[PDB]
């Protein structure tokens, strides 16, 4: 209220002590627990923690990978937390050599069950799947307890070193010959409405385009064949209901200079990846386009 | 060290039983028509917008632009409210009828259960009855919107038994351990005005889009640089196997009936579950506005 | 509580309140008296051995 207190400078949070420090200091005792510096206090990255069975956590022990929950009409295990690579197993976009590579590592009773639940129901994938963000730490227990982030950067505790985002080469997709200073990274599930297969194409779009109309124009321009396949399935097969030939959502934005080619190793199996070092997640809902 | 909050007061007297009822709703969502600082209790929730003649659609249209807030604390002096912001997490009660899970996209809905009920008996003063909007997962909200719209579309043929069977099929909605039903929008064998204009705009844009298409693709065909255009017209030609001011008026009519349907064809996510507490009374969710 | 291991299910902070009560059990052992003892105690007779 006073002009001294109003024009007083704002208080540094790192200079003032914790509530526990002043609480212990008031009654003046001592505990064996060191309390004077609380960890994770200066953490803008709001995180969450997820239990998941052992059969899905391979190629995840290295930090930095997507995580997607699904829905299944069965009641008790109803939501599986599938990694992006097990999602890419199902996708028709990936090369068959890499497909037989990363299927050979994911031989588990939970992974094949998730693969059956992907293609069992009548729903398409975009009405079924739901992102969570990228993962930063593992637990590697008998069941695994991963730590994903909803918003913010990807870093180790104490912020000693930043965590990168990994994506396989086949899901990587750019639409410009040179990049801007900033570029967003998206998710694309495009639907081939073909007779024999309905397996989609999975992509990430490291593009410098933020506006949705100027993004969806280039999205239609690069995926004209898929919309032509959609309208061909519309005219050839009557009384069918096709919808959302491609879907699009925002995943984050990168530094546009640390993007480089590295590789993941799990059980001496190389898997080449595009790696984005200083990256912050930024989630959004599944918009669609036809 | 205080935080920026909203000081809401009550002009009616409050019992200790009503204070104990109000302190059950700590992490409850409350819409507010304008984020003032010293607001009365008459603008907490939706009892300002309860109407006998109006319906669910105008409640959804108002709730699209309401300033949603959270409660902090209740006192005999006053009541504390908290405006959320984007990119921060908050605890929020599950006053909705459906339990949640982690990572579910959540959004705010007007209450289907209306008026006096065993669950709507919250903070009920003399002329006042505090009502709270539901916090539902997103696909159930989409299902409720579609089913309520199509139950509104069958309003003019309730005499047929088959249509009543389809309505009784639509009126029951299952979910994960959730078999709740909704009220039918037709009362007194008539439809409420906002739902009537919504489905009327739906039928009007469907009729106008079926009408004007062939002339426009015929006009576009003489500059054919896109092979999608000829299969676009072949679709309409296989489906069948004007004054210029009329054309202008029909275009503007189609776009204004689309613009009046903007709030129903899409919605935004409000919260997503960072994690859920056991007993599912409440959950920690990050605000998304 | 006990500090569980890594990845184990932990234990939550638990408050618990118990309220013991009381009973009633009134007793009575009444006694009667003849008219002789009241008449010869509470009233005074003549001076005879």
């Amino acid at each position: 209220m006073d002009a001294r207190a109003v024009a007083k400078r704002p208080r540094d949070p790192a200079d003032e002590d914790n509530e526990l420090v002043t609480a212990l200091k008031a009654k003046r005792e001592v505990n064996t627990i060191s309390v004077r510096y609380l960890y994770h206090a200066d953490h803008q990255a709001l995180t969450a923690r997820f239990f998941v069975p052992e059969g899905l956590v391979e190629f995840e022990a290295q930090p930095g990978a997507l995580l997607i929950r699904m829905e299944t009409g069965c009641d008790s295990p109803r939501h599986l937390y599938i990694s992006l690579y097990l999602l890419g197993i199902r996708a028709s976009n990936v090369s068959a050599s890499t497909r037989c590579l990363l299927e050979s590592v994911y031989t588990a009773s939970a992974a094949r069950a998730a693969l059956q639940w992907l293609d069992l129901g009548p729903h398409l994938l975009h009405r079924r799947l739901e992102t969570l963000g990228c993962v930063k730490t593992v637990s590697l227990g008998i069941t695994s307890l991963l730590t994903c982030v909803m918003r913010g950067y990807l870093y180790n505790t104490l912020k000693t070193e930043v965590f990168a985002l990994m994506i396989p080469k086949d899901m990587y997709l750019t639409w410009e010959e040179t990049r801007g200073r900033l570029q967003y990274v998206y998710l694309i599930i495009v639907y081939d409405y073909d007779g024999p297969e309905t397996r989609p194409g999975i992509y990430v779009l490291t593009s410098s385009i933020a506006h949705w109309q100027t993004l969806v124009d280039v999205a239609r321009g690069k995926f004209a064949r898929e919309r032509c396949s959609f309208v061909n399935r519309r005219i050839t097969r009557p009384r069918q209901i096709p919808l959302c030939t491609g879907v699009i959502q925002k995943l984050g934005w990168c530094l546009a200079d640390d993007i480089h080619t590295s590789f993941l190793v799990h059980k001496e199996l190389k898997l080449s990846v595009v790696r984005l070092d200083n990256f912050s997640v930024e989630l959004g809902d599944f918009r669609e386009f036809v | 060290a205080m935080e920026a909050n909203i000081f809401c007061t009550f002009d009616h007297k409050l019992s200790i039983a009503d204070v104990g009822k109000l302190t059950k709703l700590v992490a409850a969502v409350v819409p507010i028509p304008q984020r003032l600082h010293l607001i009365k209790h008459y603008q907490l929730g939706l009892h300002q917008f309860v109407d006998h003649t109006r319906g669910y659609v105008r409640l959804r249209g108002l709730l699209r632009n309401m300033t949603l807030t959270l409660m902090r604390r209740v006192e005999g002096n006053q009541i504390l409210l908290h405006v959320p912001t984007h990119g921060l997490l908050y605890t929020v009660l599950n006053t909705g009828p459906v339990t949640w899970e982690k990572g579910d996209a959540l959004c705010v809905l007007p209450p289907l259960f209306h008026g006096p009920l065993a669950r709507e008996n919250l903070l009920t003063l003399g002329q006042w009855e505090l009502v709270l909007p539901w916090i539902v997962p997103m696909p159930l909200a989409l299902e409720i919107n579609q089913r309520l719209l199509i139950m509104g579309l069958f309003s003019l043929d309730r005499s047929y038994e088959e249509v009543k069977a389809a309505v009784q099929q639509l009126q029951t909605i299952t979910f994960r351990d959730a078999t709740f039903t909704i009220p039918d929008p037709v009362i007194d064998q008539h439809l409420l005005i906002d739902m009537k204009t919504a489905c009327l705009s739906m039928s009007m844009v469907a009729n106008l889009a079926s009408e004007l298409t062939m002339t426009y693709v015929r006009k576009l065909a003489l500059e054919d640089s896109s092979m999608l255009l000829v299969k676009c017209q072949e679709l309409l030609m296989r489906l069948d196997r004007v004054s210029p001011d009329d054309e202008i008026a029909r275009l503007s009519a189609l776009f204004v009936m689309l613009r009046q349907l903007d709030d129903l064809i899409r919605e935004q996510v409000v919260f997503t579950v960072c994690d859920v507490s056991p007993d599912n009374k409440s959950a920690t969710c990050i605000f998304k506005g | 509580r006990v500090a569980s291991g890594a990845g184990l299910p932990t234990s939550r902070q638990t408050t618990i309140m118990v309220t013991k009560y009381s009973e009633k059990s009134p007793i009575t052992i009444p006694f009667e008296l003849s008219a002789a003892c009241l008449t010869y105690l509470r009233e005074t007779f003549e001076g005879t051995i």
